[PDB]
Parts: C-alpha cells; structure tokens; sequence
C-alpha cells in the first residue's frame, strides 16, 4: 500500500532501531 | 535464526507466524504485503517427501507477534485463511525452484503499532539493492541452531553472496528464481535462518525512499549456519509478475 | 509448548 514499509515505531517516528545502520553502510 | 538477537518491539510489524490449528504448533513463517494478504514459500504449504499438503482450514495466520509461545493478548491478530495459491511452477521435486505462495485472509487484518505491510520491489529496487554485499535482515521463530527454540522474535543482518560462491558452495543446482546470503568462513561473523523460519522475510531498508523492501523469502539451506554452506532465498522481484497476477485476479 | 489461543479462533 501507499504507507508501505514505514514502521508505526521507528521510520513513523524519526527513530531507528539498533542495527539499520549496518544495512545502511553495506550499500557502498 | 542462528546467531541473531532478539528483535526490538515492532521492528518487524509485517512478521506473520503461520500456525497449525491441531496440533497447535508454528509451522513457518511469512509477511503482511497488505491488509488481506500474507506472503510465504510453498513448501510451507506442500512438500511432499514430508507428507505436507495443508488446506485452507487446517491454518492460522497470527500477525503482530513477539513472543513465540505466547498468546499476546490486544497485540496480535488472529485471521483464518480464506484461499492458498501456490506459484504453478514450483518444483518441489528437486531444488524448490520458484518457491512462493500467498494467502489470502478471510478478513482485514487492521494495522497498528505492530502490524504493518512491508513493500514489494519494483525492478529499480531490486536491480539498485540486489548486489553481492549489500546486507539484508533476515527474522523469525525457528531454530537456534542446527542440532533450542526462541523465547521471542529473532533477527539477523547477512550479506548477499557473489552468485558463482552461491553455486561453488552446493551441488544443488540453483537458478535465477533464487539468492543466496550468510558470511563467508574468513569473514568472522555468523548467523543463517533455519528450521521454523521457512517462509519469513528477507527485507532491504531502501536508502533512497528510507521504506523495507521484502527481496526474498527463506527457503532453503544445508544445515544451518555451516562454513562454506549459504542460506537460499526466494527472488521475490523473479516472482512479482505472478504474485501480481494473482492478487489482481482474486483480490 | 504454545499458550492456547481463544476458541474463537478455532471454531
Ligand atoms: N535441508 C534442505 C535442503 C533442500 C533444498 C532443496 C530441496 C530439497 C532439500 C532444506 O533446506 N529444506 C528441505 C525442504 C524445506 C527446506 C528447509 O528446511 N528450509 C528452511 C530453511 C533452512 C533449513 N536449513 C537452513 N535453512
Ligand atoms: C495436495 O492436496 C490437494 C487437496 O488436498 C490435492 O488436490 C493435490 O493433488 C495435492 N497435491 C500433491 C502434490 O499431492
Ligand atoms: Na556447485
Ligand atoms: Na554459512
């Protein structure tokens, strides 16, 4: 759907959770 | 999931549990791609050299779940099914080629805190995230190793392997309709989806839209978490055209 | 091993 893949409790909210980063660094 | 960790609360609202009515017991994994439908491998539903061929009537869908025992009681929901479609191709005869099936449920699933659809890629996505290196998260209730089970959710972050390693590492034969994942052995770290996690996603935090992408399903491997052996994973992007073909026809 | 669910779900 239109709000797809946003999480109610992290991207919803300007939070990140304790290992997105790591996903986030690999995309060189 | 081997060597993961527990998963915070809600870090994966679209974690879908399929459950066996009886006995009641978790059979796979799966995900929540929109309010009335649940994506999953095929041979969470029909693998016969084990004598499965589940109906719409002998399973639950229970979505919005951290526990794994536990009956999570205003969190999660509870849906039966009313159809399973199984890709036509799927070959269980061999190597699971084209592994993937939906659900889907007899009624909305209403979204909360916990329960939320993850995006399908669109081929830009996949051909900007599907490379070897790029890391994806792999989650679920399966086993804890190869030879007990979680108290709550478990996650893992692995890389996509270099196709030539895949096939290097397998005598099974393995084809477009499938990736592979894990750390190599002189990389260091560990982790790989096992027994109980079949069906779970493989999700990409996009970082161009900042929105998790579902590229692949757990599907198979050879043990689990053994140097020089990889998880497989359904292509979800190979499949879109028939996934899309089935929810436009009876959605 | 699973805490029962609701019979509603069952029926
Ligand atoms: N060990 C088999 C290898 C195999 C592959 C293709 C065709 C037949 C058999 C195998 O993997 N299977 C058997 C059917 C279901 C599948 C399975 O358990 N998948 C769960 C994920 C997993 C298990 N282990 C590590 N990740
Ligand atoms: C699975 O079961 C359905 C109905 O129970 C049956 O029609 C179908 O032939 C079965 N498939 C296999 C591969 O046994
Ligand atoms: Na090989
Ligand atoms: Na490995």
């Amino acid at each position: 759907e239109a709000d797809c893949g946003l999480r109610p409790l992290f991207e919803k909210k300007s939070l990140e959770d304790k290992t997105e980063r790591e996903l986030l660094e690999s995309y060189i | 999931i081997v060597e993961g960790s527990d998963a915070e609360i809600g870090m994966s609202p679209w974690q879908v549990m399929l459950f066996r009515k009886s006995p009641q017991e978790l059979l796979c994994g799966a995900s929540l791609i929109s309010d009335r439908w649940v994506l999953t491998a095929a041979h969470c539903l029909l693998y016969p050299p084990w004598d499965k061929n589940f109906t719409e009537n002998d399973l639950l869908v229970r979505i919005g779940k951290h526990s794994r025992t536990r009956y999570e009681r205003n969190i999660e929901k509870i849906s039966m099914l009313e159809k399973i479609y199984i890709h036509p191709r799927y070959n269980w005869r061999e190597n699971l080629d084209r592994d993937i099936a939906l659900m889907k449920l007899k009624k909305p699933v209403a979204f909360s805190d916990y329960i939320h659809p993850v995006c399908l890629p669109d081929r830009e996505t996949a051909a900007s995230l599907l490379q070897a290196g790029y890391k994806g998260r792999v989650t679920g209730w399966g086993n804890l190793k190869e030879t007990g089970q979680p108290s709550v959710l478990q996650v893992v972050n692995l890389p996509i392997v270099e196709r030539p390693v895949c096939k290097d590492s397998t005598r099974i034969r393995i084809t477009d309709n499938m990736f592979c994942a894990g750390y190599k052995p002189d990389e260091g770290k560990r982790g790989d989806a096992c027994e109980g996690d079949s069906g779970g996603p493989f999700v990409m935090k996009s970082p161009f839209n900042n929105r998790w992408y579902q590229m692949g399903i757990v599907s198979w491997g050879e043990g689990c978490d053994r140097d020089g052996k990889y998880g497989f994973y359904t292509h979800v992007f190979r499949l879109k055209k028939w996934i899309q073909k089935v929810i436009d026809q009876f959605g | 091993d699973f805490e029962e669910i609701p019979e509603e779900y069952l029926q």
